[PDB]
RNA sequence: CGUAGCAUGCUACGUCAUUCUCCACGCGAAGCA
RNA sequence: GUGAUGCUUCGCGUGGAGAAUGACGUAGCAUGCUACG
């Protein structure tokens, strides 16, 4: 062992480091790493095998083992020689991790090797790969890296879910441990790049070429340059890892003075409302050499893409600027000579600063319109309103409006005994029986609205990958291009129910009737076009659902105020439209499952892919864990119609008074007012159709990471080989958007990847093949993305795989499909729950509805739906549509017998007689109409 | 075998405790109300009918609220 | 449709058509009979739509009255309803503790808090009267529920703590009813 | 129909062809008369269809009027109603705290959620438990916003009123939560 | 064989009285997602 | 105090296209008869 023992004397190279090998002598030692490649022949940020090097672990004085390597390279002598010209010019900076160049007379001949000293185990590349490719069965680099730094400690894994943002949020803190690491490393790249420049030196940072201390090493791909002209390139490395920057809460130390974290918070001036120079200091502090324009205020940003690309930036540094900076800017008016205080401006998130372009001060007189506009304003209510400290929530609480908190209670369904009396005596809800009560009407207490609206506290700052999210984004478009928007007047708007309710402060008056009646298509139309100039902050009622269901949760949904309402309605409804008239398409939005919708939209989806499996999904929480983010990127992807009626500055504005108003508004739940973190708010106009784009984003998203983090050498085809190169270069090195590789994904996409989209509920029918070379996104790829690109974990309970065609989608808008004989032909039904007709049937949410002889459209509708499970193989199932229609022919009977008995009449109103028997239900699913 | 009987019972109990003016107390109310829902999510016929039997000591607490002798001839 | 006065004309001019096709008359007259008979027809077929219409109406509004009375009587009514319903459940239930405690309530021992479930449970049970003392009570155990419950005190209408030796046949007339027995579960 | 004269016509023409078969006809003439009448039962058809038209026309234009004013009248009450709401917010928001904070502003915008952090006169604390409560507004006085607030009242989920003695450690289950606590800026 | 007048059969268009199939919209009720 | 959107069933009303039965006006083809030339 004298070799091997001077091999290792010699690692020591003077600096005393107590060294043990991790190999058998000087047998090079081989490690599965994340790298982050881009050459001729590979290119993604995938794990492979690294041979080429000999770690020794250098040990603490009393036999401790550290966290400090000397990883030995052997190399060829020109790039030992080209490495030590480089690392000459970079000794000086501290940013750099110490080399160590000598040559060691193996068998024969002195073979080169280079120490680098004291490097950590792993890199920053492995952070950011265990935390962009999380999956719970298998993630022990992200366990040693937690254990390894004081995040948490080694039996913290015990728990079940410790992964789990919503069944575990104090893995947040655990993660929160790493953000200050994160932080130091990112000022060492600065310090790095600065060197560089200095050093007139250029070339590529990537995440894997960094420790987990900050220290840069390899300089194999650097290139000599006049001193003064060096070119760092770091497109990559800062887009890898931005998500991986608000999980940690990199930029917490931002918040103390002297970014310190043991010194106090940073006492902020509370009218300070204005932070650009701020933001300008942190991106120039952390992201200098970040190459593209930034922008603060995002009023100043040239198209939708970097109005993303600054929005993206913008998330990260609100983290650091007080909440209660972030909203209306509210100043004083004078109208008719008294002071208003209206809101003039507004403060967000993500758009920065945004100042009202027609701010009429001295007004002589309010009309309608402005009064409306004053009325919706939340800047007299929580101006006038006291303060409010509610605890029962960590939102942020703005004013109480009334003396008196308000608690609401949901109260339980009305139990319809006639029809459960007829469906035992029919033999049902038997013990051991297939078809039990699921669905009932669950009771609230007080502390309901409160506590369904305190489930926001799973929305969190996402700042996302910039450079992929600028190529999903194009990808996710060209899903759009079958499709007519733009601007519409007042006149030719539809309004499907104007019985409804017109939010707050406007259903203390009447309801939206009220206000399309009063408001004229003239007021409608001066309504939009100041919404085109200026901000409409608008406050959000936030009211609990009474429905029936199986799981013990109190729905709310957000009834936004007439005045957003109306001018979204007249912005984006005729691509809505559009959308919902279109047959074919992945988002399946306005298709009925009547008359053979359903087989028309599985054979659809089905298209021909080559080895077909389907699969399936739900997020869970999915308004409330929504990143703002991609919100954002849906208003855009839906606004983008608008090439030809509205200018940048105008799509812009529609943009913040969206923000404003169903993102980040005044959220009025109980009489108080509260201010909403993120996410979508369920009632806007654009609900269904923005969470379709936000599924098909996630969608585009988990097949670009399925593909770019598979090995590119073990891919035995050269078309995907050389697409997954192009889809690398216009992720991280193209700058501009390449509509040809753009249509060729989409194309690729489309063939292997089929999907069918109806708001949060997907169908996948994808190529089993690709899939299981990794060359389309699996439920694993799907569950990575919702990890660090939505803070959910989503659980295979929540997910669906289906390796039989045959047997249709699992379930697909709660419906289960079945391949009955129709005719000629087999077709693809849908049958719903039998518990959840039956919990139909039997308990309703109004006292008049347990009687059911007034009620019988009720069970026709009921029967209709209940119809496709006569075709169950299943008795009990097909039983349940046979109980119903007895029970319509009884109600018939019941209603003839009671109208004679109180009159003198005979109905004999046997055109009713279809609807007890199956033809008039059979021909609901026959494709004639 | 009296596990749909107990859901659907539970269900009119509550119902008949909301007519009584149960809400005006919150604790009551709370309690009632998650009697309720752990009912109608039960699998187990003994655990069902132990907990309606603590929601039908609210209704039976209140002596004056209702008059059991003329409803239970 | 019969008794209308087109509906006599129709009936005398297709009885009509038979005599005079039968009759063998010249064509003018079939074309005469033709013209009338037609003519009729196309009377009758009006004033039967209309009064068609009349009675669908009639028919719609009686409906419609039919259900607001229903929905008028169905609310009013609620109150009385749902308890009557509520307690025909639970005779159908037929289950040992609900019909103890629900016989104990018609017999006015009641309790003055929800019945506890777990061991450590403490329940207050009113007691109205000696002969129910007696029959769900004998010396330190209290059967309520189809549960054992160990009692704790019992404190009279006037509050004031009783021993349990000083409840008897001899000494109920002496104690201050109701009683108020705490017991925890057994 | 009667009031139009074209009904006046037939009824005349029709009598006089009635009056002419009665007492009998010529032979070939009393077609011609059934022709005037058959003439006139166009004619006043033709006119009558038009009659009901216009009439069932104007009807709609009635109905149409009625609503239409019927819309303006409820758009007078709905703009009577938010200005008394705005000129009642107006009078009840205290103008000088929101004037020094507003001048104190480098432009005249500010936040609006310093509003009542600054100027709000009256707080309102929800309190879920009595952790809570101890960690928060224990005592009659305490310190929040950078301001001292005299606790003025107490109340429980069902509004009635509770001592600050009541709120204790032991006696936390006799409350109704959440506590609503109201309490006065002190000194401003 | 022409003209005027009268009578019979067959056919086209126009306007009305009645019914019904399908549809475009409006209003009301309901069910599901 | 009860949101956004989609689809479906039922009832009612207006409207457009079209089908059927029937009264009846104008014009035209064409059979029979009286008168003039
Ligand atoms: N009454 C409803 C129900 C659902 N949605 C929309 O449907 C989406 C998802 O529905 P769902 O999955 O049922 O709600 P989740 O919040 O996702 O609850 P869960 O955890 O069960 O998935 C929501 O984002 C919501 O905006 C809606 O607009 N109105
Ligand atoms: P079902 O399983 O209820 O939901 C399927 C799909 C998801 C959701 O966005 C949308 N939906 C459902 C129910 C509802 O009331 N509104 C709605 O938009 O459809
Ligand atoms: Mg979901
Ligand atoms: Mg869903
Ligand atoms: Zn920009
Ligand atoms: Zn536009």
């Amino acid at each position: 062992s004298a070799d091997a023992q001077s091999f290792l004397n010699r690692v020591c190279g003077v600096s005393a480091a107590r060294l043990t090998p991790c190999g058998t002598g000087t047998s090079t030692d081989v490690v599965y790493r994340a790298f982050d490649i881009y050459n001729d022949k590979v290119a993604g940020f995938a794990k492979f095998l690294k041979t080429n090097c000999c770690r020794f672990q250098e040990k603490d004085e009393d036999d401790n083992l550290i966290d400090s390597y000397f990883v030995v390279k052997r190399h060829t002598f020109s790039n030992y020689q080209h490495e030590e010209t480089i690392y000459n010019l970079l000794k000086d900076c501290p940013a750099v991790a110490k080399h160590d160049f000598f040559k060691f007379r193996i068998d024969g001949d002195m073979v080169p090797h280079i120490s680098r000293q004291r490097l950590t185990k792993y890199t920053m590349a492995d952070l950011v790969y265990a935390l962009r490719h999380f999956d719970e069965g298998n993630c022990d680099t992200l366990k040693e890296i937690l254990v390894t730094y004081n995040c948490c400690d080694d039996d913290y894994f015990n728990k079940k879910d410790w992964y789990d943002f919503v069944e575990n949020p104090d893995i947040l803190r655990v993660y929160a441990n790493l953000g200050e690491r994160v932080r130091q490393a990112l000022l060492k790249t600065v310090q790095f790049c600065d060197a560089m420049r200095n050093a007139g030196i250029v070339g590529v940072l990537t995440l894997d070429n960094q420790d987990l201390n900050g220290n840069w090493y390899d300089f194999g791909d650097f290139i000599q340059t006049t001193p003064g002209s060096g070119v760092p390139v770091v497109d990559s490395y800062y887009s890898l890892l931005m998500p991986i920057l608000t999980l940690t809460r990199a930029l917490t130390a931002e918040s103390h003075v002297d970014t310190d974290l043991t010194k106090p918070y940073i006492k902020w001036d509370l009218l300070k409302y204005d932070f650009t120079e701020e933001r300008l200091k942190l991106f120039d502090r952390y992201f200098k050499y970040w190459d593209q324009t930034y922008h603060p205020n995002c009023v100043n940003c040239l198209d939708d893409r970097c109005i993303l690309h600054c929005a993206n930036f913008n998330v990260l540094f609100s983290t650091v600027f007080p909440p209660t900076s972030f909203g209306p800017l509210v100043r004083k008016i004078f109208v008719d000579g008294v002071p208003f205080v209206v809101s003039t401006g507004y403060h967000f998130r993500e758009l920065g600063v945004v100042h009202n372009q027609d701010v009429n001060l001295h007004s002589s007189r309010l009309s309608f319109k402005e009064l409306l506009v004053y009325a919706a304003d939340p800047a007299m209510h929580a101006a006038s309103g006291n303060l409010l400290l509610d605890k029962r929530t960590t939102c942020f609480s703005v004013a109480a409006l009334t003396n008196n908190v308000a608690f609401q209670t949901v109260k339980p369904g009305n139990f319809n005994k006639d029809f459960y009396d007829f469906a035992v005596s029919k033999g049902f809800f038997k013990e051991g029986s297939s078809v039990e009560l699921k669905h009932f009407f669950f009771a609230q207490d007080g502390n309901a609205a409160i506590s369904d609206y305190d489930y926001y506290r799973y929305n969190l700052p996402t700042m996302c990958d910039i450079r992929q999210l600028l190529f999903v984004v194009e990808v996710v478009d060209k899903y759009f291009d079958c499709y007519d928007g733009g601007c519409i007047n007042a006149n030719q708007v539809i309004v499907n129910n104007l019985d409804k309710s017109a939010g707050f402060p406007f259903n203390k008056w009447g309801k939206a009737r009220l206000y399309y009646d009063s408001m004229s298509y003239e007021d409608q139309d001066a309504l939009f076009a100041y919404t085109k100039r200026n901000v409409i902050p608008t406050i959000t009622q936030m009211n609990l659902k009474y429905a029936i269901s199986a799981k013990n949760r109190a729905r709310t949904v957000a009834g936004v105020s007439i005045c957003s309402t109306m001018t979204n309605r007249q912005f984006h409804q005729k691509l809505l439209k559009s959308i919902a008239a279109t047959r074919g398409a992945t988002v399946v939005i306005g298709t009925s499952k009547f008359y053979g919708g359903w087989h028309n939209m599985l054979k659809t989806v089905y298209s021909d892919v080559e080895n077909p499996h389907l699969m399936g999904w739900d997020y869970p929480k999915c308004d409330r864990a929504m990143p703002n983010m991609l919100r954002i990127m849906a208003s855009l992807v839906l606004a983008r119609k608008h090439t030809t009626c509205c200018s940048l500055s105008h799509r812009f504005y529609r943009l913040a008074n969206e923000c404003a108003q169903v993102l980040s508004e005044m959220v009025m739940c109980g009489g108080s007012l509260y201010v909403k973190p993120g996410g979508t708010s369920s009632g806007d106009a654009t609900t269904a159709y923005a969470n379709s784009v936000f599924n098909i984003c996630q969608a585009v998203t988990a097949n670009v990471n399925a593909l770019l983090s598979t090995d590119g050498n073990k891919i035995a085809d050269k078309y995907v080989r050389n697409l997954q190169h192009r889809l690398y270069e216009c992720l991280y090195r193209n700058r501009d958007v390449d509509t040809d590789f753009v249509n060729e994904f989409y194309a690729y996409l489309r063939k292997h990847f089929s999907m069918m989209i109806l708001s949060d509920d997907a169908v996948v029918c994808f190529n089993s093949t690709y899939a299981s070379q990794g060359l389309v996104a699996s439920i694993k790829n799907f569950k990575s993305v919702l990890y660090y690109q939505n803070n959910v974990f989503m659980s295979e309970a929540k997910c669906w795989t289906e390796t039989d065609l045959t047997k249709g989608p699992h379930e697909f808008c709660s419906q289960h499909t079945m391949l009955v004989k129709q005719g000629d032909d087999y077709v693809y039904l849908p049958y719903p729950d039998p518990s959840r007709i039956l919990g139909a049937g039997c308990f309703v949410d109004d006292i008049v509805k347990t009687d059911g002889t007034l009620m019988i459209e009720r069970f026709v509708s009921l029967a209709i739906d209940a119809y496709p499970l006569t075709k169950h193989p299943n008795q009990e199932y097909a039983d349940v549509f046979h109980l119903y229609l007895q029970y319509i022919r009884k109600l018939h009977d019941e209603l003839t017998g009671h109208m004679l008995d109180m009159y003198s009449v005979m109905l004999t109103n046997d055109n009713t007689s279809r609807y007890w028997e199956p033809e008039f239900y059979e021909a609901m699913y026959t494709p004639h109409t | 075998s009296k596990m749909s009987d107990v859901k659907c019972t539970s269900v009119v109990l509550l119902s008949v405790l909301q007519q009584l003016r149960v809400e005006s107390s919150s604790k009551l109310w709370a309690q009632c109300v998650q009697l309720h829902n752990d009912i109608l999510l039960a699998k187990d016929t003994t655990e069902a009918f132990e907990k309606m039997v603590s929601l039908l000591s609210v209704l039976l607490s209140m002596q004056g609220a209702v008059d059991i002798n003329k409803l239970c001839e | 449709f019969s008794s209308l006065p087109s509906y006599a004309a129709f009936a005398t001019a297709q009885e009509a058509y038979e005599q005079a096709v039968a009759n063998g008359d010249s064509e003018v007259v079939l074309k005469k009979l033709k013209k009338s008979l037609n003519v009729a027809k196309s009377e009758f077929d009006r004033d039967a739509a209309m009064q068609r219409k009349l009675e669908k109406m009639a028919d719609q509004a009686m409906t419609q009255m039919y259900k607001q009375a229903r929905s008028e009587d169905k609310r009013a009514k609620v109150t009385s309803a749902m308890q009557t319903m509520l307690f025909t459940m639970l005779r159908k239930l037929d289950n040992d503790a609900l019909n103890n405690i629900i016989n104990n309530a018609r017999d006015g021992c009641v309790p003055l808090n929800i019945i506890p479930l777990t061991t450590a449970a403490k329940l207050m049970v009113v007691i109205p009267d000696y002969n129910t003392y007696k029959n769900t009570c004998d010396g330190t155990t209290f059967t309520y529920a189809s549960a054992l419950w160990e009692i704790q005190q019992v404190v009279d209408a006037d509050s004031k703590i009783v021993q349990l030796s000083e409840i008897s046949m001899d000494n109920s007339p002496n104690l201050a009813w109701p009683l108020i027995v705490t017991a925890l579960r057994a």
